[PDB]
């Protein structure tokens, strides 16, 4: 019904931009969650 | 009734304890020190994530009605905990949290003599901070929270562990840090943590083979607009918080 | 101190204690404004040990939940300024108080119409996955306009069917003895809804009989009552029963056969009215019938078909 998730090219967004700040680097703080 | 327990941003700043003059942003500080303080409680005491949830929800729901002027938030988090432990059918002894909640206020001092005098007393303001908080709560103890929608949302997307662990994070962290809770229905708060997770980890939920976006799966309010516009909010929550060791650790 | 969402009990007028309680517990009472009759529960707290009782905290939480029309309905929760009293919609009767007084009578087409408003009660908790883990008579209330409601869920708890690897570990020792299911007085703990129609099964025989089938003195005695009307309980009739540990530590009679149909014929007569019974009375819970399915038995869709119980109230 749902096809798999997807890694969307580096983000030019705003809100990315933005979220990689406010919570830091998601490949880095990844192992953690 | 269903919109009882649900607030304006209007409601929200005149709070009862801005009735009382506390900063809007030292309201929002001292649920997050409540919410940090539960959530280490709670480890100690080794109950689930659900548990310590329903006792956060139950503090930023008690906080609509008592100001922290007239309640402490050490004094309340520890009650609220207790009852929420009962409710969720993971019961922890009177005794044992109040031990554990004088081994997170006070790591110094030695834990006070269970016979003496002011620890009684300690064991009563428990006992009595535990009959308001179900009198302000209305005995409405049965809590929904974003985790339940967020879990059976990403298995129906076939989400990895990597992003599903992160919605999941996500959600915690939207109690501990938001008044999302007294703002929006899980089931919404859900769709924004998955939103967000998704943002930050750079996965992209496809539409559906019925052309319908994930969320709509999710909650039938949910618009991308909301998405984003509540997204913004957080990030803004989180911008305000002092030091945001608090996300990443604990 | 604000406390808008707890309203004080003085909003009722108390007018009586009902059933020959054990103190100060529940009382009869009327809004004093729209003179709504109601029952208030007042939370008992002998035991302070640990803050509010979380047995009531239980109680309210699936009170809460459990909203059908043969299911008690909780109105709200009140305080004193202190105590703390659970506000019922009063209900005039209770199957126990009717069954023991000798002018009520029933006829077979209302005995049907009872069960079924029971066994309908029941479907919906368990359907919202609740045991009611104390039937008996005096927990059946009915109103003066003739509708059943099942009381009483200080016993009751939340069930799961996970995770079918690890069986849930409840409390064994529930419900009260004479209504105790067998699969119960073996010592299982991984048990379910069947627990509660084998004790709309006893309720079902007394509705003819007027008294507790199998009133028993120790959890044994009961097990050696049950035995005497249902048969032996033996792996033939019970597959895998030698897997309790008090299979063999329980003196248990040999020889007994099934005498349930043949012991109540006397009583009730009707053919169908006792095929169902002998189908809640069985002691293998895997093959005791469930609510949906005595629902749709015969009993309630041959003649004579359930009927109101208004008129026979009035007696
Ligand atoms: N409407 C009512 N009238 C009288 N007694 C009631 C009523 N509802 C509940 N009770 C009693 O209150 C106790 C708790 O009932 P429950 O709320 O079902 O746990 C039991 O002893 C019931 O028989």
């Amino acid at each position: 019904l749902f096809a798999e998730p997807y890694k969307v090219t580096s983000k030019e967004d705003k809100l990315s931009s933005r979220i990689q700040s406010m919570l830091g680097n998601y490949d880095e703080m990844k192992d953690f969650i | 009734n269903n919109k009882r327990w649900y607030f304006t941003r209007e409601q929200l700043e005149n709070s009862p304890s801005r009735r009382f003059g506390v900063d809007p942003d030292k309201e929002l500080s001292y649920r997050q020190q409540a919410a940090n303080l539960l959530q280490d409680m709670g480890q100690r005491l080794n109950v689930s994530q659900l548990t310590i949830n329903t006792a956060i929800v139950y503090m930023h729901r008690f906080y609509m009605i008592q100001s922290f002027t007239q309640f402490p938030g050490n004094s309340v988090a520890p009650a609220a905990l207790f009852l929420a432990a009962k409710v969720e059918e993971q019961p922890k002894k009177l005794e044992h949290v109040i031990k554990v909640a004088h081994t997170c206020l006070h790591p110094q001092e030695s834990l006070p003599d269970t016979r003496s005098e002011a620890y009684l007393q300690q064991v009563q303001d428990l006992v009595i901070l535990e009959s308001i908080i179900l009198q302000t709560l209305g005995f409405e103890l049965t809590i929904d929270h974003p985790h339940t929608h967020v879990v059976k949302c990403t298995q129906l997307v076939r989400a990895s562990k990597d992003l599903a662990q992160t919605s999941y994070f996500m959600a915690t962290n939207s109690l501990h840090l938001t008044t999302f809770s007294l703002q929006y229905t899980p089931p919404v708060v859900a769709c924004v943590c998955i939103h967000l997770a998704c943002k930050w980890s750079n996965w992209e939920i496809p539409v559906s083979t019925d052309g319908k976006h994930w969320w709509e799966y999710v909650d039938a309010t949910v618009t991308l607009e909301l998405l984003d516009e509540l997204t913004h909010e957080f990030l803004q929550i989180l911008e305000k918080t002092p030091n945001r060791l608090k996300r990443i650790w604990n | 101190v604000e406390c808008p969402f707890c309203d004080e009990v003085s909003k009722y007028e108390k007018l009586a204690k009902i059933g020959q309680g054990t103190f100060g517990e529940v009382f009869k009472a009327r809004h004093r404004k729209t003179g709504q009759k109601v029952a208030l529960k007042k939370v008992l707290m002998e035991n302070e040990k640990e803050g509010f009782p979380i047995t009531a905290l239980r109680e309210i939480k699936i009170l809460q939940l459990l909203k059908h029309e043969n299911v008690v309905n909780l109105i709200e929760i009140c305080r004193t300024k202190g105590s703390i009293y659970l506000v019922f919609d009063f209900c005039e009767h209770d199957l126990a108080g009717l069954l023991s007084n000798v002018l009520v009578k029933f006829t077979l087409s209302e005995i049907k119409r009872v069960m079924q408003m029971l066994l309908n009660g029941l479907y919906y908790i368990h359907r919202n996955k609740i045991l009611h883990r104390d039937m008996k008579a005096a927990n059946v209330l009915i109103t003066r306009d003739g509708v059943l409601k099942l009381a009483d869920f200080g016993l009751a708890r939340a069930f799961s069917l996970a995770k079918n690897s690890q069986p849930n570990r409840y409390t064994n020792r529930v419900v009260t003895l004479w209504y105790r299911p067998p699969e119960l007085l073996l010592g299982e703990r991984d048990y379910g809804p069947p627990i509660d129609l084998w004790g709309a099964g006893c309720i079902m025989a007394e509705m003819w009989t007027r008294s507790p089938i199998m009133q028993g003195n120790t959890e044994q005695h009961q097990l050696a009552l049950i035995s005497q009307l249902c048969g032996s309980i033996t792996p033939e009739v019970w597959p895998n029963v030698d897997n309790y540990e008090l299979y063999e530590k329980l003196e248990l009679v040999k020889g007994q056969k099934r005498k349930v149909k043949d012991r109540l014929k006397a009583y009730v007569r009707d053919p169908y009215a006792l095929d169902l019974i002998d189908k809640l009375l069985v002691l293998d819970p895997a093959q005791r019938i469930d609510s949906d399915d005595a629902l749709n038995h015969d009993f309630f869709w041959s003649d004579p078909m359930p009927s109101d119980l208004k008129g026979m109230l009035s007696t």
